[PDB]
Order: C-alpha cells, then structure tokens, then sequence
C-alpha cells in the first residue's frame, strides 16, 4: 500500500538462522509476532508469514519453485508485504483459517527506549553486560535455592514416614498395655488373695517399665512432629523465595537473548564475549 | 509407608553397635530387655528370650517358643510378621530396636513370598493393597492372565522349555558372517576345546574338534562323540548309529559361566563363539548329558494370589466446559506477586486439540474462581488419549507496560479413563512442583494423574454431566462411521486442488507426488513438518502404505480433533504393513498418545522384534512404559509376557524397572508392575533377593564412608572396611549371588585381599569375587565389579547403549571398527555397577609408568613406546591395526554424541592394543546450555600420542599412508550413522520422561541434527566434519608446563 517497500527493515528478515533460532524469537509473544528463516525448500525466495492464535505458531511450507516469489505454484506475488506483511490490517482468515486474530503489539526495534532505556550513551554499551550478570547472579541463586527445597522435601518425607512407623510402633505398645491388664488382673487379685507379695510389685514393677517406654515413645514422636511442623514452613517460605525469584529469571534469560541483536552498536569484541558473556 | 528413607539397620542408624538391647513385648503383657548380638538369628533371640523370660511374672502362662513369631515396626512403617525366622537382626530394617511375641496366624509360604516380593521391589505389597483406586486393583488382577499364559509356556515343553527361560541362547541377531570376520577364520572353520569333566575325582579331560562355523550345537557333540569312539573299536553301522543315537542326549555349555547352546543356531551366530573369532580365542566349551542339567533346573511352581445406561460419546451434542473452582493454597508472598489464575489446554500428545482457556484473575490469599471454561472442541470430537493440561500460573508486572507470568504448580488428567469413561462430577487434583528448567506455562509431557504426595496445592474441578454414562465408542462403531465419511469427504471434483486438498481426487498417482512422500518419510522425526504436507500426506493417506514406513509422519498429519477423520485413520492403521521395530518404536514415544497406534507398534514388536534386539532396547521400552495413559496396556502386557519367558530379559526388566522405583512418579506402576513379573517369574526371584539384598549391604557401607567417615584418613577407611566385610551379616550377604551386570556370572566367595576403597570421592568399592564355576580357571578366575555410591549412572548406561548400537551399523557395511562397550548397571538413585575391563590402563596410568621420574610435560612417544613393548615383532602390526580401528569408532562416537573433555583420565588401552572410552555422564553438549556457544576451540589433547601409533612411530605422522586410511575409516563411519539418523533421534526421543538433566525436551536431542549435518547433503556433511576435526587438532607449539595441576609457564602474551 505504499510507493516503495523494502527487504532490509522489515521485522521477519533473518537471513540464515536455523530452526533452533526461531523457537526462542516465536514464544509467548502478543500477537503479530513473527519472523522468516530459510525455507525448508534448498532454494531462496521464501516468506514465513507466523501469527500466534491460541498460543501456537502454525507452519505453511510455500514449495518454491523457478526465480518467482510466492506461496504455492504459481508464484505470482508482486510485493513481500502482499506475500506476509500487509496481513497485519485486514484478517488473516484469507492465509489459513486456523488463525483467525489480528496483529497487534510489534516488538520494534527503533522503539529502543521501549526495550533498551538506558540513558546514557556510556551506559547503553553494558547492558548485554548488566542482563547477563544479572542473570547469572540470580540463576544460582535460584539453583541454590532450588537444591535446599529439594533436599527439605525428602527430609519432610522422611519425617512422615518415621511419623507412621510411631503411629503403629505407640498402637503396638497400647495393646501391650491393654492386654497386660487382662491377664494380671485374675492374677493380681489371687496373690494378694495367696499372700504372695513379691509377686505384686514385680508386676506393678514390670508395668512401670511398659509405662515409662511409651511415654518416652510418645515425646519422641511429639519431638518429631514439632520438627515436621517447622520444616513444613521452612518449606513453604523456600517455595515463596523461588516463586518470586522464577518470573525474574525468565525475563532477563529472555532480555539477555532479545539484546543478543541490540549490542550491534556497541560491538563487543568476539572472543570478548567469552569473558563480557560469561565465563 | 513408602520405600526406605536410608540403607541403615535402623531408623536414624547406620550400624547397629556389636551388641544391641531390644525391647520384647511378651504375650502375658510383660516387657523383657534383652541384649542380643546385631547379627543374631531371630530363632536364636526368640531362644534366649523364652529362657530370660522365666525370671518374669506370670511365665508359665507362655506356651513353648515354636508356637510364637515375632512382629515389630520397620522403616517402612510397615506392621512386618517374621515368619522366615532365618534372617539376621541387622537385616529386618527394624525402626526401633523392639519386638512383639504373637501367635503366628495365615498361610507361613504366601506371608514369607509377600515379603520377598516386597523387598525386592523396594515397597512393601501391602501398600497396594491399601489403595482405593479401582484401576490398581484391576491391573493385579488381570494382569495375572499374562503370568499364567506364560508359566504354561514354560512348562508346556518340560523340561527342555524350562531350560530355555532359565538358559536362554546368547545369540547374535543374524547368523550371517560379514566377510572381515569369516577371512579371520581358516577357510570357514574354528577350533573349538570341548571339556568332560570324567570322575571319581573329578578330572578334566579334553578333545579338540575343528568344524565349520556353521555347525548346529548337535553336530559339535555328534563331533565329539566321532573323536571319542574312533579308537573304541566299534562297526561302521554302529558307529554311524552311536553318533546319530547320542547325539541329542548332550548340551554344551561355556567354561567359566552359566551360558548353554540349547538352540539350533549356527556355532558363529552365538555370541559367545563369534566374540572368540573377532579376538582371535581359542573357544573353550564344556559338554555334560543333558539329564544332569535338567537336574539341577528348578521346579518353578506358581501359585495364583490371594487376591485373584450408557450413552455413546458421539451423541452428546455439546462443547466441552470444564469447572475450575478453587485451590487450597499456593506459595507466593503477596507482596511481591500481583495475581494468580489457573491455565488450561486439552490435549493429544504434544499438540493442542483447541485454543488454550485460561481463568480470570484472583488474588493469591483467595484463589476461588468458580468459573466454567468453554473450550472450542465439541465433546464427540475428543480423541481417546484426549487430557486436559492445567496450572496455576502467577503474574507480576513492575516495569513499564511489560508482564511476567510464571508457572508455580502443574497437573495433568484423562478425559477418559481405563474403562473409556469421559470423566463427570467433581475432582481434586494434588498439582506438582514446576521441573526444573521449565519455563513454560503447561507441561503436556509430564506424568498425568495427581500427585500422591497430598501435601501439595489441590485444584479442585468439576466436569459436565450429561444425564448418563458417556463411552468412547466401541471400535465397530467408529470404524462404520469412517467408511461412509472416507468415500464421502475423499473424491469429489478435481477443482479441490486450490483451496484445501484434504477433500481432492483419490488416485493422484504422480512422481511428483510420489516423489515427495518419500522425501517426506526420510526426513528426521524432528523436522518440521508444515500445514501443506500435512494436508499433502492426508490427501494421500491411501498411497501411504505403499511406503509403509511413513506411518509417523501421517499421524501428525491427522486431525485428531475431528471423529472423522481420526476414524478414517484407524481403518488406515487397522490394516497397516508391519514395518521393522526400529520404527515401530517411535509410535511408543511421547508423541502418539493414542491406543490404537500403540497397539499397532506393539504388534510389530511381536512380529519383528527377536530376544536380542529387544535386550538392545529395553531401557527405553520400560521409559516409555511412563507415557501409557492406564496401567492395563497391550505394551506392558508384551513387555511383561517378554520377561516371564526369558529369564535374561526378565533380570533386566526387574533392574531397570527397580532402578526408578524412588521416582515417585511411576514407583506406583512400576511397583505394580514389578510386584506381578516377581509373583510369576518363578525361582528368579530367590536368585534377585541374594542380589537385592547384596546391593543394600554396599549401600549401607559407602553411605558411612561417604558420611560419618568422610574426614579419616584412607588407611582407617579401609582398616574399617576390611571389618566390616569379615561380619557374618557381611560374608553371607556378599557371597554366593548372581552379578547384577550379567547373570550369567556366578560371584563366590570375596577375595579381601584383592577389595578396596578407590581414591575418588565417591568412595569407589572396587570388588573381586571367587568364580565357582569348575572351569573357572579357563574363563574369569576373577570377577571384578566396581560398586560406585555418589553419581548418576544412566548417561554412561545410555552412552554405552548406544556405542554399541554404533557398531552394528559398522559391522554390517563392513567397516570394524572395535568398540568396548563394557558394563554398566544402574540399581538406584545415583548407584550402581560397572564392568572391570581387565588388562586395561588409563591413558596417564601409561605415561605414569613411562617415564622418566618427575615428568611434568610426558613426551608424545610413550604410549606408542608401551605398545612396542607389549607387542614385540609380529603382533606388534595387529595390534596398531587394532588401536586404529578401535581409536577411530571412538572418535566418531564422542564427536555425534557431544562427549568432552576426552584426555588421559577417561581413555583406556588394553594391552593388546584396544583402546576405548570410560567416564561419559555429559553428552549432547549440555554445559554450554547456559553460555550460548555449541562450538569453539577445544583441541584433543592426545592427537600427537595416537598420532605416532596410528603412524607407526614415524617422525612426520600426518603425511603417512597409515594416517590417510585412518580418516577413511571416520568419514565412512560417520556417514554411517548419520544415514541412522532416524534411530538415534527415536532412542533419545524415548528417554524423555527418565528425567536426566541433559534430557529434558526434544531441543536438547537436537544436538545430534548438528554434528550428523541433517539439513545438509551428504556431501555438505563430509565436509563439514573434516572441518569439525581439523579445528579439533593439536601440534608443536603446545603450552605443557605441568600435567598434574596444569600450570602453564610465563608467555602469557597480554
Ligand atoms: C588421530 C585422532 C585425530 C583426531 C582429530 C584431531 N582428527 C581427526 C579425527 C577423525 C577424522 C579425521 C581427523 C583429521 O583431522 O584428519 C581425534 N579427535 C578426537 N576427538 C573426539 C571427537 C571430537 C574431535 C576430537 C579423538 C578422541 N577421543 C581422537 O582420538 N582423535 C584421534
Ligand atoms: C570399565 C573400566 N575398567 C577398568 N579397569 C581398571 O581400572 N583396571 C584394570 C586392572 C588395574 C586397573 C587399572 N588399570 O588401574 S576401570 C573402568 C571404569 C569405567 C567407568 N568409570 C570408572 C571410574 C574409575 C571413573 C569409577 F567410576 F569407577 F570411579 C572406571
């Protein structure tokens, strides 16, 4: 719709990415998103054209053959916006019915400040520097924190077995409590009836010992269930620390790989940037 | 109760002191200490007891001792009965030290079996006896068909089918000999040393026979018998009829191990004689009757357990609406997260049926949405693997007009369930933890179900109800509906080429469209596959079974949210050529959810699929096993039916299953399943208990010297370890069982004195066994297994896997290029087992022993300096033929695979000349997915060192005739495996839900499209890996100051 439209500044143009290179461009993006790579097709000339509708990226192969542009035999295009680009004003439901939305937030590169607000010209030439310390700083701190909730969550489990096993290890105990006193009760009474006295203290003497094994029992599972119950929280306070740590690391992951392209300007160098990148 | 938290004696601890009190709960409600040895015999505490307890009151009320047994409290919170009266005291797992007196009560056989079952699935069988949900129960049931029809077709043939399950052959899968290993032969025949062990005393006699390779078992004996009786003065009928009389009355077996030719395969297809010939060893057989074998065979007995309106879903004219009503909590400071909301999707596989619904947005304190989610899919079009993906997903935005979203917890469910019920009425869903890595909102891999740890957030849903019962309809049903809709939709005017050809002419038999399905089928299973092909490969759905072998690349081409076209697919599929396993097996993976494709790839399986090609792949037919919607399916039912009639599988299946029993993920299907391979696998079982119980003894005692005596020095280390294997609990554990790395090796009594504690940081058990076979001294005297404690195994046990894999495809283009891909078990979390490779040495082991003391830089002519001296005059040609064809299938190896950092501590070289690669655990490059960079400068150090071996000691090795042969040798190898590109993707592809940190999502295999150049030609690709290793070289000016630490001396040039 225009006088003259050209190739180089159009937001789809990638030259000779590959497929690993359009899966991190292409997610959850708003729609009219899109971006080219070479065509499956050996030879050059084709457009990749990729709304989002629903949350998926549909793949429409355009067979390329003869020096033509287009989509499918024959390629009769006169303009590449015509082949991919003007879709962003009338519906998309023309290319494939499968993507009936529109075209809205374009991620542009001259709205630089919209991405890139540094202020300064000396402090726009660090920021693939800052996003990249920024996130590895705080990936292993995640890393870290995601090793202690690991960790407490097997010990937390841990402590739920052992809480079992004195469950039935104090419903043993009860029933040895509750069986001794069926059978020395027709006893107790006969030697005291049978003056029998050394008797009587040897098994009061051996039901003290029963008493005082289950109430060492009980503490011991009270003491468990007291540790349970603060590991637990130190759990869910392990969970809020990543919760809130989790989106900050995806974006700046995605803000370090969107300013890849940006530092064009501010050219670090090349073995540089296994140093000023990382490591 | 859950598996064991620790490998301890008891709760809390590791080894119970010498002499321990334990508390017995006596019937007449008396209490009586008692200080028992920790390695006492519970018929001796129970002896020692019943005589204490005469000085207690009211003892005459207990009857004698035989009339009792013990119960008490185990770690795993299990109420155990001892009816096997037997066992130690340190081996009961006890929690307290305490013990019940009760009158024993039930079946003595089927309590002792339910607890040997229980301990060597790791999970007591009373837990599954617990659970409420109906398909758990239905699967013990049912399954138990699959048990009985297989120990029927064990004992159908008795006792030769019993020697078969027990003694399996050990077979190649072809019987044809490549011609590189029948000129190694003499004129196609092999000396073979049959033994006869002829006694009053037994001595040992030998004959040496030499045959052709093609020689049946049978006609080796009958072989024998002829050598024998020559000199026995005997008629020429009567000869001609002892040969032929006696000849099936004899089985030969190897010298050293448990390995027999009971089959009629030719001599060269066993794997046993083949290897001989590959090395160049003189075979040595041992030949016993055939009745003294069925003798020693077991009487496998089996016993059957204790425990042995509806309208159709193409009538519900509605869309399906799924209720989210709440959840009971979610860990976010509210602070810091603005809103939460639940997000929705359904399913097939990977790929959405329909537009993703989320919820509206609720605050975090109050997460209550009481809101129905309208999806577009009508409910007659859902497909039968159709699930409903959720989480709950967190938002804050605090720059600018940008928003964060965040996954915080995940679940998944089956619209329908093992019944082909649509779900109805409300549900609790426990959710899980977000993987870590994951980034995005759903996880559609992941496992379905809730998660059984119930202390997690609970979503709670609600489904629609239809006034009835729906079911999936039955499969008559759906295929009478696809036969008047695929002639109905299928051929109408020729004007349907131009606007959406699913509905075109059906007999388009052009070369440009048949030209194209078979570029289409060739292409990897992660390529792209776009909107046109799949409209293309659906309009052309019916010339696809001419290229049967498409059958993957048409299924994701179906759309499988439509009843009519998915129907039109299952009459396709119904009649489908079989095709060959190593395709098969894809339709097996995460991709195709549907039972009907499952059903087909397993039907190809038992068409196809031989005994060794099914060991081959058995880790990954048992990962897949995580991607079936039920636990009843035709894939396990094959797998387990697999198993109960070969005994060699049915020990791999056992470990490989119980390797992931502490993933909590599938413990409870593989502990089902496991349970029934144990209740019906016949006298295995007792053979793996000797085994399970021999691993938990090394467990224990690596997790002290890894723990409490980390800080000693190694002389008290092993000062405790000797001790420590000298106990009786030790010495009967440790002894007399079967080697875990391969049954067929008898492990007898420890050598002590050979055992140690290797200097690594895991504490490394290096062990050596007795051999107990007669012929021991032929075969392995030694049996050295390394018992590692501390790393994951299952990268080296893939790597190994496929390196083998690697050389099939060598061998049968006629390159031989030697791999040793030795053993490698994994038993559990982060243990198992390794294959000593004996008369090896690390690369720097040789330069150490060079040398020149005090070396600091070793000189590149040491290794080619050990090998001359090794192999002096005229085995030195055969074994530098050796290291280069070895050296080079390595190489390709680790440069497809992504294995680094490959240096003197990782490769190995047998005396002989046989050099081979150990230590992988790091494949597909997968450290440098949080730098970016796939490829830069990293030169293998040891190019110099097998340069001169290669060059045979030449001053200039790279102008060599020698070098120039061995660059042929990994440019046709590595085209080799790149033409298999397909497997190796499908072999990774299973291995997705294993959940190794390399192995995540199908962007981590995609590093194997790379260095096998899979978007290229191949002539593109040759290029481009002479250019990978020529930047991958090494020279003179080499910055070696130091070999220890590696210090590199001034010159920093900065
Ligand atoms: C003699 C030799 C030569 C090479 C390279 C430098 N050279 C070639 C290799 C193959 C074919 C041609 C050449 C060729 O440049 O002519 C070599 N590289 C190795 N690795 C592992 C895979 C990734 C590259 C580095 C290993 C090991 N492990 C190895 O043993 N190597 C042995
Ligand atoms: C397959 C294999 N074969 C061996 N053989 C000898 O070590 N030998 C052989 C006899 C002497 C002794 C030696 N050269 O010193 S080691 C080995 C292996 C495989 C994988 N990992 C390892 C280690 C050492 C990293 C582990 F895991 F055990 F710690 C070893």
């Amino acid at each position: 719709m225009n006088n003259n439209m050209s190739l180089q500044d159009a937001e789809w143009y990638w030259g000779d990415i590959s497929r690993e290179e359009v899966n991190e461009k292409l997610r959850d993006t708003a729609d009219g998103t899109f971006l080219v790579r070479d065509a499956s097709t050996k030879m050059h000339g084709d457009y990749t054209l990729t709304l989002r509708k629903g949350g998926n990226n549909k793949l429409i192969k355009i067979f390329h053959r003869d020096g033509k542009y287009g989509f499918s035999d024959p390629l009769t295009f006169s303009s590449v916006v015509e082949l991919i680009n003007h879709y962003r004003n009338e519906s998309l439901a023309q290319y494939n019915p499968k993507l009936d939305v529109k075209l809205l937030y374009p991620v542009s590169k001259y709205q630089q400040d919209q991405v890139v607000k540094e202020d300064n010209i000396e402090a726009v030439g660090k920021k693939l520097h800052e996003y990249n310390t920024q996130f590895q700083e705080k990936s292993r701190e995640y890393d870290r924190l995601y090793e202690e909730y690991t960790r407490t969550s097997q010990e937390i489990q841990m402590k739920r077995t052992a809480i079992e096993a004195f469950n039935e290890t104090i419903k043993i105990f009860e029933e040895q409590c509750q069986t001794q006193e069926r059978y020395s009760k027709e006893y107790i009474e006969k030697f005291k009836r049978e003056g029998n006295e050394k008797e009587i203290q040897r098994i009061m003497h051996n039901y003290d010992k029963l008493k005082s094994r289950i109430s060492e029992i009980i503490d011991s599972r009270r003491r468990l269930e007291e540790d349970l119950k603060k590991q637990a929280a130190e759990y869910r306070e392990i969970d809020k620390r990543m919760n809130s740590i989790k989106p900050d690391l995806i974006q700046l992951r995605k803000t370090r790989d969107q300013y890849l392209m940006w530092l064009t300007q501010k050219g670090v160098r090349q073995k540089k940037l296994n140093e000023w990148l990382g490591n | 109760m859950p598996p064991r938290p620790s490998s301890g004696e008891l709760w809390g601890i590791h080894l119970m002191p010498p002499r321990i009190l334990v508390e017995c709960l006596l019937p007449n409600g008396m209490i009586v200490t008692l200080e028992c040895l920790r390695e006492a015999t519970l018929i001796t505490i129970k002896h020692e007891l019943f005589k204490e307890a005469r000085k207690y009151p009211l003892h005459q009320l207990l009857q004698d001792e035989s009339s009792y047994i013990f119960v008490s409290v185990t770690q795993e919170a299990e109420r155990e009965e001892f009816f096997d009266e037997t066992r130690r005291l340190c081996d009961l797992r006890l929690f307290q030290p305490f013990l019940k007196v009760i009158e024993p009560v039930g079946n003595r056989e089927e309590k002792i079996l339910n607890r040997e079952i229980g301990f060597a699935i790791g999970m007591p069988v009373c837990e599954f006896d617990m659970v409420k949900d109906p398909e758990v129960q239905d699967f013990r049931r049912n399954i138990l068909n699959v048990c009985k029809e297989a120990v029927d077709l064990r004992d159908l043939n008795s006792p030769h089918s019993r020697a078969m399950y027990v003694y399996p052959p050990n077979v190649e899968s072809s019987p044809e000999l490549p011609k590189h290993i029948y000129n190694k032969l003499d004129k196609g025949q092999i000396i073979v040393v049959i033994w006869v062990i002829v006694s009053p005393n037994n001595d040992k006699q030998k004959y040496t026979l030499k045959i052709n390779h093609d020689c049946v078992p049978e006609q080796v004996i009958a072989e024998a018998i002829r050598k024998k009786t020559r000199s026995m003065l005997l008629s020429s009928e009567q000869l001609k009829l002892c040969v032929l009389e006696y000849q099936g009355k004899y089985i030969l077996k190897v010298c050293g191990c448990d390995e027999y030719f009971l089959e009629k395969y030719p001599l060269s297809q066993y794997k046993y004689i083949r290897s001989c010939i590959m090395l160049g060893r003189m075979p040595n057989l041992m030949l016993m009757a055939k009745e003294s074998l069925y003798s020693q065979l077991p009487m496998d007995c089996f016993t059957m357990p204790s425990y042995s309106s509806t309208k159709s879903l193409w009538v519900i004219n509605s869309a399906l609406r799924i209720k989210i009503l709440c959840a009971t909590y979610v860990n976010v400071n509210i602070r810091d997260i603005d809103k939460i909301y639940v997000r929705t999707g359904i399913y097939h596989g990977g790929e959405p049926l329909c537009d993703n619904v989320n919820t509206q947005r609720v605050p975090c304190s109050n997460p209550r949405w009481n809101e129905w989610l309208n999806y577009d899919i009508y409910i007659p079009d859902l497909p039968r693997a159709a699930r409903l993906c959720l989480s709950i997903c967190s938002v804050k935005g605090r720059k600018g007009a940008k928003e964060e979203h965040c996954p915080l917890a995940w679940g998944n469910i089956n619209l329908f369930d093992y019944t082909d019920t649509l779900v109805s009425g409300k549900m609790a869903l426990n959710l899980w933890p977000v993987p870590h890595g994951l980034e995005d909102l759903l996880n559609p891999i992941g496992v379905t179900g809730s998660n059984p740890n119930k202390e997690t957030p609970c979503l709670e849903l609600e489904f629609d109800w239809f006034s009835s019962v729906v079911k999936f309809p039955d499969m008559s049903v759906i295929e009478e509906h696809a036969n008047w809709s695929v002639s109905r939709e299928a051929g109408f005017s020729y004007s349907h080429a131009g606007l959406s050809n699913r509905l075109a002419r059906d007999n388009e038999l052009r070369e440009n469209d048949k030209e194209q399905l078979k570029a289409i089928s060739t292409r990897d299973p992660l390529s792209e596959i776009t909107e046109q092909e799949k409209d293309f490969l659906w309009s052309h759905r019916h010339y696809c079974v001419t290229i049967p072998e498409i059958l993957p690349k048409l299924l994701l081409s179906v759309k499988w949210n439509s009843r009519d076209e998915v129907a039109q697919m299952y009459c396709l599929v119904k009649d489908w050529p079989p095709i060959k396993p190593e395709q098969a097996m894809e339709l097996l993976d995460c991709n195709y959810p549907d039972p009907m494709v499952r059903g087909f790839a397993v039907r190809c399986l038992e068409k196809y699929l031989t005994d060794d090609k099914l060991s081959q792949y058995l880790i990954q037919l048992v990962q897949v096993l995580k991607y079936e919607q039920y636990l009843d399916n035709l894939l396990v039912r094959f797998l387990l039916k697999k198993a109960l009639t070969n005994q060699r599988i049915g020990h791999f299946f056992f470990w490989h299953l119980k390797s992931e029993m502490h993933n909590k993920t599938v413990s409870q299907r593989f502990g089902l399943l496991l349970e029934s391979y144990c209740r019906a696998c016949g006298m295995y079982l007792k053979h793996l208990n000797r085994q399970v119980e021999a691993m938990e003894k090394l467990i224990n005692l690596t997790d002290i010297l890894k723990q409490e005596k980390k800080d000693e020095t190694q002389k008290v280390q092993m000062k405790f370890l000797v001790e420590q294997m000298r106990r009786p609990d030790f010495m009967d554990a440790l002894q007399g069982f079967l080697s875990p790395l391969n049954p067929a090796h008898q492990l007898g009594n420890l050598r002590l004195e050979e055992c140690r504690i290797m200097s690594s940081a895991k504490r490394p058990l290096w062990l050596n066994w007795e051999n107990p076979d007669i012929m021991s001294e032929l075969l392995f005297q030694n049996n050295e297994i390394i018992f590692k404690n501390g790393d994951d195994l299952r990268q080296d046990m893939l790597t190994l896997q496929i390196i083998r894999i690697m050389e099939n495809i060598w061998q049968n283009q006629g390159l031989d290029l030697r791999m040793l891909p030795y053993g490698c078990l994994s038993i559990g979390d982060c243990v198992g087992l390794i294959e000593v490779v004996r008369n090896s040495h690390t690369i720097m082991q040789i330069q150490c022993k060079g040398g020149l003391k005090g070396a600091l830089q070793f000189n590149s002519h040491t290794l080619h300096q050990w090998l001359k001296d090794k192999n002096k005059g005229e085995i030195y040609d055969a074994a530098i033929d050796l290291f280069t064809r070895s050296c080079a299938g390595y190489c390709v190896a680790t440069f497809i695979l992504g294995i680094g950092d490959r240096h003197n501590s990782n490769i190995m070289v047998k005396d002989d000349g046989q050099l081979f690669h150990i230590d992988f655990g790091h494949f597909l490059d997968h450290k440098k997915k949080k730098f970016g960079y796939k490829r830069e400068r990293v030169p293998f150090v040891l190019t110099q060192d097998f340069l001169i071996v290669i060059s045979k000691g030449a001053q200039e090795c790279t102008k060599t005739r020698e070098f120039e042969r061995f660059q042929e040798m990994c440019y046709k190898a590595y085209l080799a495996i790149r033409q298999h590109a397909n497997l190796f993707i499908n072999l990774f592809s299973m291995m997705l839900g294993s959940g190794m940190p390399e192995l995540q999502s199908f962007d981590d295999i995609a590093y194997i499209r790379k260095t096998l150049a899979l978007d290229k030609t191949e002539q593109e690709a040759l290029e481009y890996f002479m250019k990978q290793m020529n930047d991958a070289r090494h020279g003179g000016w080499t910055t070696k100051m130091d070999w220890i630490f590696h210090t590199i001396k001034q010159h920093a040039l900065n």
